[PDB]
RNA sequence: GCUCGCCGGAAGACCAAGGGUUCCUGUCCAACGUUAAUCGGGGCAGGGUGAGUCGACCCCUAAGGCGAGGCCGAAAGGCGUAGUCGAUGGGAAACAGGUUAAUAUUCCUGUACUUGGUGUUACUGCGAAGGGGGGACGGAGAAGGCUAUGUUGGCCGGGCGACGGUUGUCCCGGUUUAAGCGUGUAGGCUGGUUUUCCAGGCAAAUCCGGAAAAUCAAGGCUGAGGCGUGAUGACGAGGCACUACGGUGCUGAAGCAACAAAUGCCCUGCUUCCAGGAAAAGCCUCUAAGCAUCAGGUAACAUCAAAUCGUACCCCAAACCGACACAGGUGGUCAGGUAGAGAAUACCAAGGCGCUUGAGAGAACUCGGGUGAAGGAACUAGGCAAAAUGGUGCCGUAACUUCGGGAGAAGGCACGCUGAUAUGUAGGUGAGGUCCCUCGCGGAUGGAGCUGAAAUCAGUCGAAGAUACCAGCUGGCUGCAACUGUUUAUUAAAAACACAGCACUGUGCAAACACGAAAGUGGACGUAUACGGUGUGACGCCUGCCCGGUGCCGGGAGGUUAAU
RNA sequence: AGGACCGAACCGACUAAUGUCGAAAAAUUAGCGGAUGACUUGUGGCUGGGGGUGAAAGGCCAAUCAAACCGGGAGAUAGCU
């Protein structure tokens, strides 16, 4: 999907356009068709939470089946969408029954697949799960945390993960970051990996795009005045203090994570 | 069926103006004053009664009066109801 | 130079309407400090 | 009243929003108005503002607010659930003309149409806080067709020219008509249609979904435009009669064809692009409960209704905003004729205006302008300004390099007008006739006419023909920073900021974190190709040491030491 | 195709000149930058003081912001006029 874009601009330069010429151009489906808000950053109190935050297209939704929960009956893909709610891409199949849904992609998904979910899935990926009966030490993706949660893991381009241990009722799973943790066999799964992984090929180099990818500028922080922000002063370009939170807290490497609500599950910390 | 007790009150008066006496030539329209409520509808059977006769339809309206000041102090006149009130063809008294 | 003040009757009452007050406690502690001082007016949406 | 000047993608007309009587009549000149006032948004009085259809209201939501329950919380109360309202949005339909001093799509005329209700009729499965569909949506381009619109002719009707000519390639005006209706087009999309069956659409489905099988290639759907009706009507120059010297009344001819062609419509089209592009009602289907004899619905007829509220007027502004009748600001709608690439530039059209003191006088000094001998920047902090250039088409045109650019590099050419080529050519357009076909608003046809470059050549005036306006100076060396961007509403616009990637770091979800007295927020409807923070800034070459200090990550052996 | 160019409107405020009791509590004149996009402007809505938001200047917050306005404490206090 890559191609350098020719530098016929002082701005078109670097750009790196993504062109899968395989997405289909056109509407997506209307039952997955869902209202959406631009938050921005703020609260229900309405006070900006996250920052850098706003602007952005307009873009629909997607509601993802992340369960799949659907067994014993097949489906079919029919088409790879694109979705700027993902990075990923958004895939319809069409059940045995004829009810509709899109979803994720494995790499080789393409249009003409037929699969479903179920303990007995075949083994062919996009298919998926529990790994109570999926065989171990392979790489999958798509995973739950709980028992019908949804799955909220390998979500994302290129993502996946392989198996390294199956603990008895428990497996340990090799996060595609570097931490492995036991999570339940019975928590199910997708078989195989993510496609579109070429996303970080994009390097959006206008500032247009992260502009109409919703950025807010985000500041050098002690180039700001003292007046508000942790770092700051300098008659110029000055710092000789510590890296800290834009509320204080020591940045360039501070360990801060306490969960402890599962911690055992953390087998080895990532790096 | 708009009660005659309502009804004999709505009415305020018949007013006077070239407007009024134009209409009332060519096109046999009567030209009056009437209440704040004053309903197209209640204005058609008021005067229909009241003069027993057979109303077309009305037009309604709502006047502003003028802020003029008494004096020194200043007021305006509460509003009233006028209306383009007509018949097909009708005897005017 | 566009300058301060710009009108919108709708925007008056969303603004300090009799509803508005009336709604908020610290409005219905208004009405009785200007009742108090005996305005004329209430409130701007006569 | 006359002559003069000025504007006119507005200093015109119509609106929202605001204004909330100022508009017009009559009347007076205290004060108000910056002079005077006979005039008035000034004083006083009267008047006028008409909606089944134009908005509002209304039906629905939209981001939002509020909030029964509840949860959270000292009390306030936070918050959200059910809900529930909240347009800049969506949803039934009107127009032409006439009409007054003052409104008007509401009044008159005429022609519409739309939404309920009511009944009468025959047909009779309908019905829903619920199913589905539809409403329904982005950007960029690009035509083509049409049309308003505009041009010429034909037409009519007027007239014959204040001084050379001016009975005709003469001159002046005009050369009109709505909605809807019926047409159904250029066009755009669309496979139809039948039968069966099915873990799907939260029950249920006859519907949407699907599966199959069939089975035929048509239909459907959309959609300007144009045509007939409209509209033998009215309008419509003018004429005539009367006068309130302001308008009345009647007549009212012609009122067609061709050209040119929208930033408008077909267009929610098409085709492409990634940045991936409201919802729900109105509408259509569906059945649950229920009743389906009733009801309800189908439709034909008939009948009725279609509340109110708004409605004048003002508006790029004397009425809005800024204390003034304000050289400041305020969105939307329309958009002529002349050259012109042209929503401009100039100058007129309809229109409208001539900016509320005037008049003389013509020293300085100003303030804007124009004008200039030689010199040509020596001036000045600084070539600030000014000047100086500028267009079109062609020829030709560096350094350097991210190969694009630069590069309107530079530099030069040439340009009016008439004639001919060629009494308009290229081109465009397309008449008639001729035909062809399932007959149409069909097609090939042929070119009638008409519109219409550009070039060449001829000839020729000037001093000059990019003739006015309009309309970059350019060079070369570099510091800076890659730039498009942002920025000090009001003394500063860059190197300051941001920024694209890059690295660091932190973090595997009840995630980090931020707000939050906590609920619970956003993150993120995301799950590390993700986000946070920091640093830094494209890109190419690269990015060393000092871990002492100070922070941070880890290690614990011992000293260390609270609370108990 | 373009955060393309030239340049209308539109938005902006770079240079000078008036003008600084001015017509305007920031203008206009001469110019001038952007001019399909980080475009721009309505209408609606949201954000709150040691708070908000800020492409950061300590900006900007009803002309007024190194801590808005307004009420109160409070007739704050003042080895100082």
């Amino acid at each position: 999907a890559v191609v350098k874009c020719k530098p016929t601009s002082p701005g078109r330069r670097h750009v790196v356009k993504v062109v899968n010429p395989e997405l289909h151009k056109g509407k997506p489906f209307a039952p997955l068709l869902e209202k959406n808000s631009k938050s921005g950053g703020r609260n229900n109190n309405g006070r900006i939470t996250t920052r850098h935050i706003g602007g952005g297209h307009k873009q629909a939704y997607r509601i993802v089946d992340f369960k799949r929960n659907k067994d014993g009956i097949p489906a079919v893909v029919e088409r790879l969408e694109y979705d700027p709610n993902r990075s990923a891409n958004i895939a319809l199949v069409l059940y045995k029954d004829g009810e509709r849904r899109y979803i994720l992609a494995p790499k080789g998904l393409k249009a003409g697949d037929q699969i479903q979910s179920g303990v007995d899935a075949a083994i062919k990926p996009g298919n998926t799960l529990p790994m109570r009966n999926i065989p171990v030490g392979s790489t999958v993706h798509n995973v739950e945390m709980k028992p019908g949660k949804g799955g909220q893991l390998a979500r994302s381009a290129g993502t996946y993960v392989q198996i390294v241990a199956r603990d008895g009722a428990y497996v340990t799973l090799r996060l595609r970051s570097g931490e492995m943790r036991k999570v339940e066999a019975d928590c199910r799964a997708t078989l195989g990996e993510v496609g579109n992984a070429e996303h970080m090929l994009r390097v959006l180099g206008k500032a247009g795009a992260a502009r109409w990818r919703g950025v807010r500028p985000t500041v050098r922080g002690t180039a700001m005045n003292p007046v508000d922000h942790p770092h700051g002063g300098g008659e110029g370009r000055n710092f000789g203090k510590h890296p800290v939170t834009p509320w204080g807290v020591q940045t360039k490497g501070k360990k801060t994570r306490s969960n402890k609500r599962t911690d055992k599950f953390i087998v080895r910390r990532r790096s | 069926m708009i009660r005659e007790e309502r009804l004999l009150k709505v009415l305020r008066a018949p007013h006077v103006s070239e407007k009024a006496s134009t209409a009332m030539e060519k096109s046999n329209t009567i030209v009056l004053k009437v209440a704040k409520d004053a309903t197209k509808a209640e204005i058609k059977a008021a005067v229909q009664k009241l003069f027993e006769v057979e109303v077309e339809v009305v037009n309604t309206l709502v006047v502003k009066g003028k802020v003029k000041r008494h004096g020194q102090r200043i007021g305006r006149r509460s509003d009233w109801k006028k209306a383009y009130v007509t018949l097909k063809e009708g005897q005017n008294l | 130079m566009k300058r301060t003040f710009q009108p919108s009757v709708l925007k008056r009452n969303r603004s300090h309407g009799f509803r508005a007050r009336m709604a908020t406690k610290n409005g219905r502690q208004v009405l009785a400090r200007r009742r108090a001082k005996g305005r004329a007016r209430l409130t701007v949406s006569k």
